[PDB]
């Protein structure tokens, strides 16, 4: 599971651009590599068998060459569905069919700014001991955003936990959530939780505020 | 027109071993050799084993040899991975995937077909009660503006669990909240929605809390009673 | 021990080119964000385009494509932007952040006093 | 056309040019500058000279670079590494070497430097006929002749200016090993088609071999992977004698079921392997030796090394329809370019009478630049219209070259007048050259690309070798402007004898592979074996030669062997020329 060391280890690039994912075998295995792409929570899909090879009525944006134990799979016209995780996996020897690394990143696409909610927590959700507020950041791009709670004017810190959605099925939707789990009895020491987030996209943070 | 359902759920002791079924549709499955491919959370895929019902042939990874044991019945049209002795690592999602006859572009098409795949985990999850929570659009918070309106649930052995507002028939601005991580082995989910309050005094909350598995519905409305 | 230099702006013909440049000396524009912000006198302020960790990327408003480019210069450690094909109410004053985090949150806390770009 | 150069490829077939064209000016010219700034003769020695032989005898050190392929890279790659690691090393260590002491071994240096140089030619002449498809052919050898020269212009004629400055020999030399490095660096980066299924074969059966000591077992899993991943690749390969039938022939389709059913036996020989089998395992063992003493025999069922990694070669381009006459176009196709380049140097000093410095300066500059656009436009020209075609378009504008320095030598002198016809005729002299060594690329059968291609370069060669004498006795006996008549109704018969071949070229191209001729009764035979018998007594001369230069023993009749030689082996030439051509009428009917 050792290759050679290389400075980019992820990829991502926009849509329209020609992008090329390489990885070496350990030793020949002919033309017996496949690549997979595996949006998340879903499993694999066989793009390229042969490594060059597709049948005919097969997708034609994913293409696939072989040079020696070097392969290549190269996506001519990238697409917002393209970006998933990618596996070349050589199928020459059963017991030792090997795998690629994994790629993690969201939809390549235009700065988009996080369109900020709030969630104060269920008021039937405090009878069970716990409050916890949602601060949802919906549609924003690049993956890099905070977020924080200015609870008060006091920053929270530790019981704020994050999310960042991957390509789901039902929403399409790339957000980051943080909940700020507090006991109930936490809960009623504050009077306003507001979180506030910062992104690339914003010239100001943006603070969404609640009253208890 | 073919898929490699995986299942295997029922009443089993915890913290034993378990041997998850891959029911093959559309193809028998003596005539594919049937691998199964396990993803750990946060990392990539690893060959974990595979069988070939043809010739009865049978291998499996280093860090499973011993373990497990891949069995196929044909009679059912099914395949088993017996996996024992199961460790902290062992906990992954296990794809069935399919791998034609040599010679033949069969083989060439190396896991053309996939299964949707079984989170094996290693936990201390059980059974009790649940506890269905809309949360309340109330009037201090954002006051004047669009409420936060909601519902969310507490526990459940069968993961599958579905909360809609409306019948869940937005896409836009309800965003079903993946559940927080709850170390026992339970899930909580938090599902919201962001809508206008201007129907205060008309329109109905409703949550509907939909189990597939035991064909439950589950309604949470504001009515009189 | 760091300091910020601007330049660009002032009556612009519409329709063709501009460069604004935005300099930093004692903290490298690499490993940090550098960020163009459009403001109207009448709107907000819009974002324009960012410059990440040297070349591994760089990201722009969605109404911004061909329209704007930043060109990063090692030896001078300064971001530009280019000007294409501005409209005629391009006329808005372009500020300058900078993100103070090398996470890339998008922190923008150091002021910039902003070249005033006006279009027509 | 800038997209080609966008690609990378153009940029590794332009470094590797350079590469190789880097230590030719620096093994001979460079050093005749160094002797001649001590004023050392650097004669006598009788180790230098042999710096010279080495380009044209490398056909000789051909066979072990495409019958050996290295473990690191491929075959190809692998070998370039090498002969550059050894060129870098050598070229380091005389800039190391001090002349304080005494001469010491500059002389074998130098020797060791032509060696490896030719070596690295030899690789890199058959990395690029097998990486370049056969359109871009063409293109390819541009780039590649483009870098060629660049590497000679920065060894020879930068090599003065650098080390009259401060530089100095020692830096000069440890520079050039640092340019060298890049080369290094690209060849790693460089593609490599190692394909060969005479070499999957190979790998096929050493391990089989070490497979036969099946009672260990900790080895016949990993050779039984080896087996099946090199019996996959052999697949999908072409088979000598059926690379002409690609598309699904039924031929194929025999040999494609043939290893369907060698890798299903791999399958069982791992199934038992995988259970840690012994007992089973050998006996399906025996059973897999009793099947391959049934079955796979069908296809190339042999060893690889023999002394056909010597003969294989030369056995399988003679066995090609048409041998002889591409080997006769080969000779004779630059034999304009080799008699206007061979005299244009003493006609521009004294038949137009221009000023020596004169007459270098333009030289140096517009023949140079002249030669390399020609290379690029021939090119292009190449991935435009076929390879017959352009071949025919450049040979006659070579021609119409050599008519234009008619032209100059009839011409009062005029420094405008010569520059644009001296740019005239190095124009024609790249798009030929371009179009020459794409033709050269084509002829190889790839699966031995280095001895073919090495014989090929020496076939070009040697018509330059010979084509001095007679171009200075021509110049003698009837002057300048006759002579360069003369040189345009030479260079015809280049044109004649591609006309003649075009069939076979237009074929070649199309399909991508070789006719063998079938018309052989007793005549071929014949003719081979007076080609042998040339070769042997050229050999024999050879030896002559050494013994004549240590100066023990010397016999005058050699002079009258090397007639004789020449015109047995020009009789047997022409001999398999009549018959190729006869064959190719037989094919035409
Ligand atoms: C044909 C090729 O790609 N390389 C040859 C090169 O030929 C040269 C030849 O022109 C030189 C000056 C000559 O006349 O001998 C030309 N080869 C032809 C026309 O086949 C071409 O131009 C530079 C290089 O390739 O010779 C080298 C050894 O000296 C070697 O790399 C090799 O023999």
């Amino acid at each position: 599971d050792i290759q050679m060391t290389q400075s980019p280890s992820s990829l991502s690039a926009s849509v329209g651009d020609r992008v090329t994912i390489t990885c070496r075998a350990s030793q020949s295995v002919s033309s017996a590599v496949a690549w997979y792409q595996q949006k998340p929570g879903k499993a694999p899909k066989l793009l390229i068998y042969s490594a060059s090879s597709l049948y005919s009525g097969v997708p034609s944006r994913f293409s696939g060459s072989r040079s020696g134990t070097d392969f290549t799979l190269t996506i001519s016209s990238l697409q917002p569905e393209d970006f998933a995780t990618y596996y070349c996996q050589q199928y020459l020897y059963y017991s030792l069919v090997t795998f690629g690394q994994g790629t993690k990143v969201e939809i390549k696409r235009t700065v988009a700014a996080p369109s900020v909610f709030i969630f104060p927590p269920s008021d039937s959700q405090l009878k069970s001991g716990t409050a916890s507020v949602v601060c949802l950041l919906n549609n924003f791009y690049p993956r890099e955003a905070k977020v924080q709670w200015k609870v008060d004017n006091a920053l929270q810190s530790g019981n704020s936990q994050e999310s960042v959605t991957e390509q789901d099925s039902k929403d399409s939707t790339y957000s980051l959530s943080s909940t700020l789990t507090l006991s109930k009895a936490d809960y009623e020491k504050h009077k306003v939780y507001a979180c506030e987030v910062t992104h690339q996209g914003l010239s100001s943070p943006v603070t969404k505020s609640f009253n208890r | 027109e073919v898929q490699l359902v995986e299942s295997g759920g029922g009443l089993v002791q915890p913290g034993g071993s378990l041997r998850l079924s891959c029911a093959a549709s559309g193809f028998n499955v003596v005539d594919f050799s049937l691998h199964w491919v396990r993803q750990a959370p946060g990392k990539g895929l690893e060959w974990v084993a595979y069988i070939s019902s043809s010739s009865g042939s049978t291998s499996y990874a280093d860090s499973v040899k011993g373990r497990f044991t891949i069995s196929a019945d044909t009679s059912k049209n099914t395949a088993y991975l017996q996996m024992n002795s199961l460790r902290a690592e062992d906990t992954a999602v296990y794809y069935c995937a399919r791998w034609g006859y040599w010679p033949g572009e069969p083989w060439w098409k190396a896991f053309d077909y996939w299964g949707q795949g079984t989170l094996v985990t290693v936990s201390s999850a059980s059974t009790k009660g649940p506890s269905v929570f809309p949360l309340a659009p109330s009037s201090k918070s954002t006051s004047g503006g669009t409420a936060a309106l909601g519902c969310l649930v507490k526990d459940y052995f069968p993961e599958p669990v579905t909360v809609s507002w409306n019948s869940g028939a937005l896409t836009s601005g309800v965003h079903t909240f993946p559940a927080v991580l709850q170390s026992s082995g339970l899930y909580s989910l938090s599902s919201v929605v962001t809508v206008p309050s201007s129907s205060l005094g008309t329109q109905t909350y409703i949550c509907n809390v939909n189990h597939k598995p035991s064909n439950t519905k589950v309604d949470k409305k504001v009515e009189p009673k | 021990q760091v300091q910020l230099q601007e330049s660009g702006g002032g009556l612009v013909q519409p329709g063709g080119s501009l460069r604004l440049s935005c300099a930093a000396s004692g903290r490298t524009i690499s490993r940090y964000a550098m960020s163009w912000f459009r403001q109207a006198p009448g709107k907000e302020r819009e974002f324009v385009a960012v410059a990440r960790r040297s070349g591994d990327g760089a990201f722009y408003a969605d109404s911004v494509q061909g329209r704007f480019t930043v060109s990063r210069d090692d030896a001078k450690n300064t971001v530009y932007l280019q000007m294409n094909s501005l409209k005629p109410e391009d006329t808005a004053v372009y500020y300058c952040a900078i993100d103070s985090d090398t996470f890339y949150s998008g922190s923008y806390d150091y002021w910039g006093q902003g070249t005033q770009v006006t279009v027509s | 056309y800038l997209r080609i150069f966008q690609q990378p490829k153009s940029a590794i077939l332009l470094i590797l040019g350079f590469a190789s064209g880097l230590p030719l000016a620096l093994t001979s010219g460079t050093l005749q500058a160094w002797m001649t700034v001590e004023n050392i003769d650097l004669k006598t020695i009788w180790f230098f000279s042999l710096v010279g032989q080495a380009y044209v005898f490398k056909f000789l050190w051909s066979p072990v670079m495409d019958r050996y392929t290295p473990p690191f890279l491929g075959r190809r790659r692998g070998w370039l590494v090498t002969t550059q690691i050894l060129l870098l090393i050598a070229i380091a260590a005389m800039g190391f070497l001090e002349p304080g002491t005494q001469l010491r071994w500059m002389a074998a240096l130098a020797v060791v430097i032509a060696f490896c140089s030719a070596s690295q030619d030899i690789v890199f002449d058959a990395w690029k006929t097998d990486v370049l498809p056969a359109e871009e052919r063409g293109t390819g050898a541009a780039i590649s002749v483009l870098g060629y020269r660049l590497g000679m212009l920065v060894s020879g004629g930068l090599a003065l200016w650098m080390a009259d400055k401060w530089l100095g020999w020692q830096g000069m030399y440890w520079l050039m090993a640092a340019l060298l490095v890049p080369c290094i660096i690209a060849t790693l980066l460089a593609p490599e088609p190692s394909a060969d299924l005479a070499d999957n074969w190979e790998t096929l059966n050493d391990n089989l071999k070490v497979i036969e000591k099946a009672d260990n077992a900790a080895q016949v899993k990993d050779a039984l992977t080896k087996m099946r991943a090199a019996a996959l690749d052999a697949q999908k390969a072409t088979p000598p004698k059926l690379e002409d039938k690609s598309p699904d022939s039924p031929e194929m389709k025999d040999f494609r079921h043939g290893f369907d059913i060698l890798v299903g036996q791999i399958d069982d020989a791992l199934k038992l392997a995988n259970e840690g089998k012994v007992k089973e395992a050998q006996a399906a063992a025996e059973q897999l030796k009793t099947t391959r003493n049934a079955y796979i025999q069908k296809y190339l069922g042999v060893p690889r090394t023999l002394e056909q990694a010597v003969v294989a070669p030369l056995r399988d381009f003679f066995g090609r329809n048409n041998a002889w006459l591409i080997l006769l176009l080969i000779v004779l196709y630059k034999l304009g370019d080799a008699f206007a380049m061979s005299l244009t140097t003493t006609f521009l000093i004294r038949g137009v009478g221009f000023d020596a410095g004169e007459v270098g300066m333009v030289n140096k500059t517009l023949g140079w630049i002249a030669t390399i656009i020609g290379a690029l436009y021939g090119g292009v020209l190449m991935q435009r219209l076929s390879l017959f075609r352009a071949l025919l378009i450049f040979g006659i504008l070579q021609g119409v070259s050599n008519a234009g320095y008619w032209l100059l030598s009839i011409t009062d002198k005029h420094l405008m007048s010569m520059a644009v016809a001296v740019f005239f005729e190095n124009l024609c002299g790249g798009m030929g050259t371009a179009a020459f060594v794409a033709l050269l690329m084509t002829l190889c059968n790839k699966s031995f690309s280095a001895t073919q291609f090495a014989l090929l370069s020496a076939l070009s060669a040697v018509g330059r070798v010979y084509v001095g004498p007679i171009a200075g006795w021509f110049v003698e006996a009837h002057g300048w402007p006759t002579f360069y008549l003369f040189s345009v109704f030479a260079a015809v018969p280049g044109i004649l004898l591609l006309l003649i071949c075009r069939k076979t070229l237009e074929y070649t191209q199309q399909t991508e592979s070789f006719m063998m001729r079938r018309h052989f009764s007793g005549a071929y035979q014949f003719a081979l074996y007076l080609l042998l018998l040339g070769c042997l007594l050229l050999a024999l001369w050879l030896i002559m030669l050494a013994l004549n230069a240590i100066d023990y023993t010397s016999f005058s009749f050699l002079a009258g062997l090397l007639e004789v030689a020449a015109l047995i082996a020009i009789a047997g030439v022409l001999l398999g020329a009549i018959l190729d051509y006869l064959a190719l009428r037989r094919t035409e009917e």
